[PDB]
RNA sequence: AGCGUGUGCCUACCCUACGCCGGCAGGCGCGGGUAACCCGUUGAACCCCAUUCGUGAUGGGGAUCGGGGAUUGCAAUUAUUCCCCAUGAACGAGGAAUUCCCAGUAAGUGCGGGUCAUAAGCUUGCGUUGAUUAAGUCCCUGCCCUUUGUACACACCGCCCG
């Protein structure tokens, strides 16, 4: 993730904005664009408070070797909004009994954590 | 008075000509009634008539407005795809292209494995609705 | 001291009861009486609510 | 208005119920001319009173049928006023006379009742009261007009005129006339 | 049944049919023109307002809902 | 005729046209695009309609002490088809009526009234009365 | 138009007219009101009407889904809700059955109150528009009136033969 091609090559622009550009602002300037539900949540969230979580993310991003994935970071904050600061990390996303483990691709942006950890079970009529 | 066409094609859909333009257009995927009504008003047509009537001229004029609506005093709120995301558009998807983007969007959140995606994949529901008693047949 | 021990109680069913009996269910909130219906039935005479039709 | 109390603009005088017995639950106005087929009308309390009610209004009321159309008297009054005009264009006359005639012609004289009959229940030919004859007729014509009008371009006022005119001189084109003959035919057997 | 398909634009010859017929009928409304020709209903309408020109046909009530026209003003 | 003398439809019809001739009213550039009410099914068939509303409002104010946009939204507001749910009131747009109110001011037909609400001006009062007469005069019929 | 409603509250908070911005949804600035004072001459909705449509599941219908805007809340993801667009389903009159009803009654039609932070397809009244139709009877059904029969009496949903 630094140099010509190397690693890079998945692209993704969010809202006309590029991930190069995305990864470089302030979460401020990201929510500014377009997302509207996620942005209100973080403003109102605010004061904001998943503080420690975000430090837990960067921490394990560091301690991860130099090639790949690493260990993950757990949470119950289903209502959290995915913002470029997060992308590339690994989130243990609780659903009531299980923590599903999910890498956050840049596409997810603006989505809520909960949308990637299914609570319910499909079901059954015959079987 | 006069005649002609019955049966005219715009951008990849066959549009019955007998029919009134506003209504006639609404065959095209992505042209609903509020759409087609405002597009035509923009496009200068005697509202009073049948799609089969009118000129090749007026037709391109409808299409041109239809795929650049913003550029014609059509507000964005009137539009199908605001806020793209992938490009941060605004847009108004049209024709064959609506089926396309529908597919994309479903794929997107199926790749990401989000519960909605999963729901679409099994062919259940994604808005919060009870699944115990209905949509059974 | 135990910062631990509360989450919002401002509004909803959970923010109120029966001044008579604690019950957070079937609560008469009109005219500020704030009695559960079962109780209000038993106290409507002493409050001044009388049957006429 | 002051000379004679006409209808929307039609004269009550000189219309004669061409049918003894019926005379009189068909209420024109052996003095009662009014202006409009709408009234406060309390007919319900008594069994008879309905007869008092002007036949025109009676016809207008039957018009507003089917759950959606219930209570739409203004709509019926509007339809009735139009129908009379269409009828008039079609034959001069008093359309009110035309209306009365259709009513006189449609009431089933004879009918049938489902007499218990033991088993294979047979049906007993009985004669029919004049109140019933009037009541039944107005239905028949209204149901006739309403039924015809529904999938066709033509309006109730028009379909009503058509049902009324055909019936006034019993053309048998009419739904109602065919129905009445059917009810009566049934009455005769059974006996 | 009753499937109705309508000629929704003027065909000359159908223009002639209109002025050389409609004086025939005593009653003409949207429906008449539609059934007796094979006029749109939309192009019925425009034919009514036109016909009332200086009329082939004569107004006796055009209640919002309904025009009701008579034969022209003959003997 | 007082404006009260003329039937509402002809009065509004005549005045609305008069406004059209005058050529100076002014018009949120939109008006091509706008529905006029969320309740609304389609916009107005007469894209020309901005004038008609203006006339309608001018007449509406002249009648009464003072009125404001909320009232108009509701007046214009029709019943909205909830779909599954039963139908309910939905007071009609506020931009159109406001713009109508602002524009009318430009002509001086109406002016801010005391204690909120726009009132007709004597200039407007005179203007409406004048057209009212013209309409009455036209003919019998 | 009508029954009704409100803040200054057992502990967090009201009803809101009016100016501006926004297509909308809504945003924003004010100012009154313990109310017969103010919101609200509740300027409601059906409806009435001048047009269009034209008998095509079409403009009847608004399902499902996609994207997006905003409001409530610390938190809405399992959509609280609302809007805007788009996608534009079945349904073209309902078998066996079966509810309820006699005059402001049936039915259409909006409103307000309860729930309530937010959230109505609900319930619970209210006015508006307003018929058809018995005017009675005990047939079916249900329940109580005599007389009568009864091996019944946990009472016919009861107590019988090989």
């Amino acid at each position: 993730v630094e140099q010509k091609k190397k690693r890079t090559f998945r692209k993704f622009t969010y809202r006309g904005v590029d991930l190069d550009q995305l990864l470089d602002m302030s979460y401020e300037q990201l929510m500014q664009l377009y997302s509207a539900r996620q942005r209100r949540r973080l403003s109102r969230g605010l004061r904001r408070k998943q503080h420690s979580l975000l430090k837990r993310l960067r921490k394990a991003k560091k301690e991860a070797p130099p090639m790949e994935k690493p260990e993950v970071v757990k949470t119950h904050l289903r209502d959290m909004i995915i913002l470029p600061e997060m992308v590339g990390s690994m989130v243990g996303v609780y659903n009531g009994k299980t923590f599903n483990q999910v890498e956050i691709k840049p596409e997810m942006i603006g989505h809520y954590l909960g949308e990637f950890s299914i609570t319910y079970k499909p079901v059954k009529h015959g079987r | 008075p006069e005649k002609f066409q019955h049966i005219l094609r715009v951008l990849n859909t066959n549009i019955d000509g007998r029919r009134k333009i506003a209504f006639a257009i609404t065959a095209i995927k992505g042209v609903g009634r509020r759409y087609a009504h405002v597009v035509l008003r923009k496009a200068d047509i005697d509202l009073t008539k049948r799609a089969g009537e009118l000129t090749e001229d007026e037709v391109e004029r409808v299409i041109t407005i239809m795929q650049n609506p913003r550029q014609y005093k059509i507000p964005d709120w009137f539009l199908n795809r605001q806020k793209d995301v992938k490009d941060g558009k605004y847009s108004q998807v049209l024709a064959n292209g609506l089926d396309n983007k529908l597919r994309e969007d479903l794929e997107r959140l199926k790749k990401i494995r989000a519960h909605r995606g999963l729901r679409h994949f099994w062919g259940l529901r994604v808005r919060g609705q009870h699944t115990k008693t209905t949509g059974r047949r | 001291q135990q910062l631990y021990w509360s989450h919002p109680r401002k509004f909803g069913q959970g923010s109120r009861s029966c001044r008579v009996c604690s019950n957070r269910h079937g609560l008469i909130r009109k005219y500020g009486l704030n009695m559960c219906r079962q109780c209000f039935r038993q106290y409507a005479k002493d409050i001044g609510f009388i049957k006429l039709d | 208005t002051p000379d004679i109390k006409l209808f929307g603009k039609w004269s009550t005088d000189d219309v004669q119920i061409n049918d003894i017995s019926l005379q009189d639950y068909i209420a024109v106005k052996e003095k009662y001319a009014k202006y409009l087929p709408h009234s406060a009308g309390r007919y319900a309390a008594k069994r008879f009173r309905k007869a008092q009610c002007p036949i025109v209004e009676r016809l207008t009321n039957s018009m507003m049928m089917h759950g959606r159309n219930n209570g739409k008297k203004l709509m019926t009054v509007r339809i009735v006023k139009h129908a009379f005009e269409i009828i008039h264009l079609l034959t001069g006359e008093n359309p009110l006379q035309v209306l009365v005639n259709a009513i006189i012609n449609s009431g089933p004289r004879e009918d049938s009742t489902r007499i218990g009959r033991a088993g294979t229940v047979r049906r007993q030919a009985v004669d029919v009261s004049p109140l019933r004859r009037v009541n039944q007729a107005i239905w028949l014509l209204c149901t006739g007009a309403r039924e015809a009008a529904f999938r066709n371009i033509k309006t109730i006022a028009e379909c009503l005129a058509d049902e009324l005119i055909n019936a006034a001189k019993g053309s048998s084109n009419s739904y109602a006339i065919k129905k009445k003959d059917e009810l009566e035919r049934v009455a005769k057997s059974n006996r | 049944r009753d499937k109705l398909n309508n000629l929704v634009l003027f065909d000359k010859a159908t223009y002639d049919k209109l002025c050389k017929e409609v004086p025939n009928y005593k009653l003409i409304t949207p429906a008449v023109v539609s059934e007796r020709l094979k006029i749109r209903g939309s192009l019925a309408r425009a034919a009514l307002q036109e016909l009332l020109s200086k009329g082939l046909i004569k107004l006796v009530s055009k209640h919002r809902a309904q025009v009701i026209y008579t034969r022209n003003t003959k003997g | 005729v007082t404006v009260k003398d003329v039937n509402q439809q002809e009065f509004v019809r005549a005045l609305a046209a008069f406004l059209k001739k005058s050529g100076k009213l002014k018009v949120p550039e939109w008006v091509d695009t706008v529905k006029l009410a969320k309740h609304k099914e389609l916009a107005p068939y007469d894209e020309n309609w901005f004038y008609t509303r203006a006339a309608s409002t001018a007449r509406h104010l002249y009648l009464r002490g003072g009125a404001g946009v909320g009232s108009m939204t509701k007046i214009y507001g029709g019943r909205q088809r909830n779909g599954v749910m039963p139908s309910h009131f939905s007071r009609g747009s506020k931009s159109v009526a406001r713009r109508v109110l602002q524009a009318l001011e430009g002509l001086k037909m109406v002016e801010k009234d005391q204690d909120w609400g726009r009132k007709l001006t004597p200039q407007g009062q005179r203007d409406l009365d004048r057209i009212a007469g013209q309409v009455a005069a036209a003919k019998k019929k």
